[PDB]
């Protein structure tokens, strides 16, 4: 069968791993065997050394440990237990009687203690809490940094680029150095603590011959700085000094109870007052602390600092000398003269996401430091040398804020198992919901839409239709995120005419700083360009002319479409409206028996069923022993040929089983026995897919022509021949269960031999309590025989009257079995009986 | 202050030892957990206490709040906890 | 549409009137049995079912109307007095 | 207070039934209502009943014309016995497909002569016939047929509820009250407030009126009204009813 192809447009690179984001990121937190002390170790550096100083007690952290789990693996799926592995840390506590772990005498120390227990990752990369697997989706927010906004009104003031300076560390302080004329200088601290700024500079060692004598010459808007100093008409210098000139004593005048004096006044604002014995009662907050640094050693707050400001002084500020107040005020004037530092609000280069790897950090810290409020309570009751072992730290507190995140958060949802293809697309999205500060419900007409910078980043097509438009989206095919946050997209580089075939992954940060051309641009041999009017763009602004300005071009044209909207035949003929209404409904598909690959395709349906991990993939060569339609076993050649000595690796073929949304997830063996298979070979095809590509629906014929009215509005008639072949059969499957109780009357039991007055309950139940598999009746019958005595096995006289008319036969026990609920019945799949097993059941 | 709240604490009257029997089995649960490391099964504590094992389970059912009535459920508009119980 | 329905609104110069004409009297015919209805069995609806006719309906009694008659409180005062009506079994 | 647990599944083979929704990849949302018999089903020359008859009523508002290159091309690809590789924003062409349509069976434009199975006369202006990739979306249970007539009631509230075995009653929202007042009705307005909800002693008596073939009398006093008299009574204010 000859294969005639048309277009090709060869690509220098293929589609990266779609499930690469949620794999490497989570492996940078646990840190068990590979790395030593980095990820997880950073979590113990925040809580420890936990110091509850109450005399002579200190707890120091050493190292961690990951041993064996709680119990078996195949046992927490039938009880609802999150499979995890406890941790072991070293503690070193000291008693007032000088008892620190360092010797062998009078020095006790424990090394192995298991309390906390965090979940793990397996194969694909999905957690599992309370039986139901949980998946965490990364959200999008504005990266913390120094930006420049605007301010209404004013129309007669100063400030930075425009007006009010607005910075966002993370919690530290909102430094506001605005300028309001008239009299009092407008300056905030943390909220709105209003106070004259004329005494602030005085504290930082600045006389009246610095800020108002060498700055008022270039601007006469210092009516707020020439108030306290009071520099009216030229008069006698000495003997006429005020707050400004002098520093220590300072002028002692003010219409109020207290009195101002620069230095010894910054605290007088808070009534009543107290002696200057506290030189650092608040100044110790703007220095050595998590106030300034927005991340570990300014690993995030670096690009958004030295790039706009000047340089950098230590992680914080320092003692008396503060270079965090002078390096910021120099900007409010710099731009006031002529610079150009405007930051775009709706800019991708200013917003990054937080993968599961990062979310696993901040959520593990808040859960660990939670026990701190419990290790101090058990201390007040402590005796002497008995409060050393695990009599302080508790497992419950630390194992609480960790289980309430992977099952109870705005980023934790159930995976859509309606379609194997819809599975990967569910994680291939980024919700705009999250923090209340980084995300608001305000009217953002210029945000809830698509920006030109999303070209190659986020597919402007695949977006949930409805009120939540623009918020939720999806990742492109050639769109991958690094270890930072921003999305990185391949872009070939050029240098004046010549073009290099080699691509270059670049973030969205420099995307607006540099110019990017078009892929469909003419090009004749690497060296010369064939156009003088290159149609390129420059950060939400399509430019024109000039060929030397560009430095990057689009290598692929598929970078615009997502991973699910690229399977549809002919996209150029489809409108952006229906191109979405055909994708949001595609993820709501359902595996059908009669499933076949569409006659036409694009060649991307195969790469989907592979990365998704639907079909079985062998990891070692060898022949096939059995090929049952429910179990397949492959024997390898690593051990001597022995009936009971070999690499037995049974492949559990999941038959008709449940699902998150009552769907059908089965596999059909496509490989015969005898024929040797190797790595990459498919063992069994997935549910809704043939050979391993698409195959969601099917193809039928059609006599396109109206039918006398019957097809009014979206009304469609279907031939009966289609029903005859039952090509549209979907298995729903439900879930029933019978629970025995210890009633006061008397605990009941399940058995086939029931003292009932009927036989209908005996026809089914015959296998000693349980019933055989597969059959047929109707709703309102008996599934599990139940014998629960009522009325304390004592009949009433007046009752015997009623049954005396319709055959006197009142037995002590009756048949109170669970009847079938209203609706439609169905066959049974499996039957499980746990009559008090010797295992660890609760 | 330890006499008034010793009985008339909850909205409904509550015995004295009924609240003193809870913390009694508490200062021993962690006692065997800090040593062995396993949960104290209702077999070893049945020989140290005056309670068998069956009736002791029904005792916990009594120790509750229990629950109000005017609490939103799903509709959060007109639906109340005490508005779904049928009358006999 | 329906039988003799637009003819009742054209014969008299009002629509809201025809309402009570076949309302407070119709519902009263059932709570009073069927004997109060003295007119012949001619003015009665027709229901096709099992080759026979049942029910009764109304809208075929409006013929001899008048202005002032009885108040409005006695309509169901002496009505339920002369006839009690109920339901018994053997 | 539990001995052991017994789990029993309930697999159901849901077959095709008029009420679901069907949509392929282009967005041709539809719904089956009536199954067209084979007897009155027209066919082609060789005699081939239509698998499913669509609806040529609605196109200009969708603006998604592109599945044409899948129907015509799909028909010719069958006669020649080859897969078509068409990338994104590119692939086949109008002139390329037209050349391929030359082969196939006999037609080349797509419009084949359709013979009517009813009257027998051939339909004027032949219609197009080909293969379309559709899909049967899952039938949500949120649109299941529900209907309630009798159920349980509260104590202080005294209103229609909805348990498990029993269905739920449609709450007559206020939005439908004013629309009724516009007509200038009467009795049909007081009923959707008393017996049919609040009134209790007027609900039971009515049930014993339509059983013997009689008529229900006038409702009494609402329960949410006779209790308010006491609710306001505990507010230092006395309320008392009065007739004429």
């Amino acid at each position: 069968r000859i294969r005639k192809d048309f277009g090709k447009r060869p690509q220098v690179l293929d589609v990266p791993y779609l499930l690469s984001i949620q794999l490497d990121s989570f492996q940078k937190f646990i840190e068990q065997d590979p790395e030593g002390q980095y990820g997880l170790e950073a979590a113990f550096r925040s809580v420890f050394p936990i110091q509850s100083y109450s005399g002579n007690s200190e707890l120091q952290y050493v190292s961690y440990r990951l041993g064996e789990p709680v119990f078996d693996v195949q046992e927490c799926q039938i009880r609802g237990v999150t499979y995890s592995a406890p941790l072991r840390v070293k503690l070193r506590l000291v008693i007032y009687e000088r008892e620190a772990p360092e010797g062998t005498v009078k020095d006790i120390k424990e090394q192995e203690v298991y309390m906390g227990e965090i979940p793990l990752m397996t194969d694909n990369g999905t957690f599992v809490i309370n039986g139901t697997e949980r998946v965490i989706v990364s959200q999008l927010h504005r990266s913390p940094g120094v930006f420049f906004d605007s301010d209404k009104g004013k129309t007669h003031s100063s400030g930075k680029v425009l007006y009010n300076a607005r910075i966002i560390p993370y919690r530290g302080s909102w430094l506001d150095f605005e300028f309001d004329p008239k009299d009092n200088l407008f300056v905030r601290i943390d909220r709105r603590r209003k106070l004259p700024a004329t005494i602030i500079l005085r504290a930082l060692n600045y006389t009246t011959e610095q800020i108002l004598d060498l700055f008022f010459e270039k601007v006469d808007l210092l009516a707020k700085l020439s108030q306290s100093g009071h520099k009216r008409i030229e008069t006698l210098f000495t003997n006429d000094l005020d707050h400004g000139p002098y520093i220590s004593e300072t002028l002692r005048v003010d219409p109020t109870n207290d009195r101002l004096s620069a230095l010894v006044e910054i605290y007088r604002m808070m009534r009543p007052g107290e002696p200057p014995t506290r030189e650092a009662a608040e100044s110790l907050f703007e220095n050595l602390f998590f106030s300034e640094d927005r991340y570990d050693l300014s690993a995030v707050g670096r690009m958004k600092f030295n790039r706009s400001l000047l340089r950098e002084e230590i992680e914080g500020s320092g003692i008396l000398s503060k270079d965090d107040i002078i390096d910021v005020m120099k900007k409010l004037i710099d731009i006031r003269n002529g610079k150009g530092e405007v930051d775009d609000i709706d800019h991708l280069g200013n917003r990054r996401i937080r993968s599961v790897g990062e979310m696993a950090e901040n959520q593990f810290r808040v859960g660990l430091v939670r026990v701190e409020r419990a290790v101090k309570e058990r201390l007040s009751l402590g005796d002497l040398d008995t409060l050393m072992p695990q009599d302080m730290i508790n497992a419950k507190p630390i194992s609480a804020a960790v289980k309430e995140f992977f099952g109870s958060s705005q980023l934790s949802q159930f995976m859509d198992q309606n379609n194997p293809l819809s599975e990967i697309t569910h994680k291939r999205r980024i919700s705009a919901l999250g923090p209340g500060g980084l995300t608001r419900e305000r009217a953002g007409f210029e945000v809830r839409d698509v920006h030109p910078t999303h070209y190659g980043r986020v597919c402007p097509i695949e977006t949930p239709e409805g009120p939540n438009i623009g918020l939720i989206n999806s990742l492109s095919v050639y769109a991958q995120t690094n270890e930072y946050g921003f999305l990185e997209t391949p872009y070939r580089k050029v240098t004046d005419g010549v073009v290099t075939d080699e691509i270059h992954y670049l973030s969205a940060i420099e995307e607006g700083n540099y110019v990017i051309a078009q892929a469909n641009s003419n090009l004749d041999e690497e060296g010369h360009f064939v156009e003088d009017l290159v149609t390129c763009r420059s950060k939400g602004e399509s430019s024109l002319f000039s060929r030397d300005q560009v430095d990057y071009m689009d290598v692929s044209t598929q970078q615009v479409v997502s991973v699910g909207a690229s399977l549809i035949p002919f996209l150029e003929h489809d409108d952006a409206n229906r191109a979405l209404m055909g994708a949001n409904m595609q993820r709501q598909a359902v595996p059908t028996l009669r499933a076949d690959k569409p006659l036409v395709g694009t060649g991307m349906e195969r790469a989907v069923a592979v990365d998704s991990g639907v079909t079985a993939v062998a990891k070692r060569g060898g022949v096939v022993q059995y090929v049952d339609a429910s179990r397949i076993v492959i024997k390898v050649n690593e051990d001597e040929m022995y009936p009971g000595e070999a690499g037995i690796d049974i492949y559990n073929l999941t038959k008709y089983t449940r699902s998150n949304q009552n769907t059908c997830i089965n596999q059909m063996p496509c490989v015969s026995l005898g024929e040797p298979v190797e790595r990459g070979d498919v063992l069994a095809d997935g549910p809704s897919t043939d050979l391993g590509e698409l195959a969601l629906g099917q193809n039928m014929r059609v006599a396109f022509m109206p039918w006398n009215g019957y097809n009014f509005e979206d009304s469609i008639l279907v031939s009966e021949r289609v029903v005859q072949e039952d090509r549209f059969t979907t298995i729903h499957i439900q879930e029933l269960a019978c629970v025995s109780r210890d009633t006061k009357l008397g605990p009941e039991e399940i058995t086939a031999d029931i003292p009932n007055v009927g036989e209908a309950a005996l026809s089914k139940l015959d296998e000693s309590g349980i019933v055989y598999i597969g059959a047929e009746v109707t709703g309102g019958d008996i599934l599990v025989g139940k014998v629960t005595p009522k009325g304390e096995t004592q009949l009433t006289p007046e009752e015997k009257l009623l049954r005396a008319i319709f055959g006197e036969k009142a037995s002590d026990v009756k048949d109170s079995s669970l009847r079938v609920p209203n609706g439609v019945s169905g066959t049974v799949i499996d039957v499980q009986v746990f009559t008090r097993d010797g295992v660890e059941k609760d | 202050i330890t006499r008034s709240i010793a009985d008339q604490a909850r909205t409904i009257r509550i015995p004295v030892h009924m609240i003193e029997t809870i913390n009694k089995l508490n200062r021993i649960s962690r006692q065997m957990l800090q040593e062995m490391g396993r949960e104290p099964t209702p077999e070893e504590l049945a020989e140290r206490m005056l309670m068998p094992e069956d009736k002791i389970r029904k005792v916990l059912k009594i120790a509750k709040e229990p629950i109000s009535m005017e609490t939103p459920i799903g509709d959060d508009e007109d639906s109340h906890l005490g508005d779904f119980i049928e009358d006999t | 549409a329906r039988v003799t329905v637009q003819d009742a609104v054209e014969k008299i110069g009002n629509r809201f009137d025809l309402v009570l004409v076949a309302a407070r009297r119709a519902r009263q015919m059932q709570v009073g049995g069927k004997d109060p209805l003295v007119p012949e069995e001619n003015d009665k609806t027709t229901v096709i079912a099992l080759r026979e006719i049942e029910e009764g309906l109304i809208n075929n009694q409006i013929l001899d109307v008048r202005e002032r008659q009885e108040q409005q409180e006695q309509e169901a005062a002496e009505l339920q007095a002369v006839t009690a009506i109920a339901e018994g079994r053997r | 207070g539990v001995l052991k647990i017994v789990k029993v599944y309930l697999a159901v083979k849901r077959r095709i039934q008029p009420g679901d929704k069907m949509a392929g990849r282009h967005g041709n949302k539809g719904v089956i209502s009536k199954i067209n018999p084979i007897e009155d089903m027209p066919y082609d020359e060789n005699g081939t009943p239509v698998d499913i008859v669509l609806n040529p009523l609605g196109v200009p508002s969708r603006m998604n014309i592109g599945q044409i290159l899948e129907t015509h091309l799909g028909m010719a690809a069958k006669g020649i016995g080859m897969p078509i590789a068409t990338p994104v924003f590119d692939g086949a062409k109008e002139a390329e497909i037209k050349e391929l349509l030359k082969l196939g069976d006999l037609p080349t434009s797509g419009q084949i002569r359709l013979y009517d199975g009813r009257t027998g006369e051939q339909f004027e202006r032949p219609v197009t016939v080909g293969y379309m990739y559709m899909l049967k979306l899952n039938h949500l249970v949120d649109d299941k047929m529900h209907a309630r007539s009798t159920g349980s009631y509260s104590l202080v509230t005294q209103q229609p509820l909805g348990g498990k075995a029993q269905f739920g009653g449609q709450r007559f929202g206020e939005m439908e009250v004013w629309a009724l007042e516009a007509y200038g009705a009467a009795y049909t307005l007081q009923e959707m407030l008393t017996v049919k909800s609040d009134d209790v002693n007027g609900r039971t008596k009515m049930y014993k009126n339509i059983v013997d073939g009689n008529h229900q009398m006038e409702p009494g006093m609402p329960e949410s009204f006779n209790v308010l008299l006491k609710e306001i009574r505990s507010l230092g204010i006395n309320i008392e009813l009065e007739d004429e």
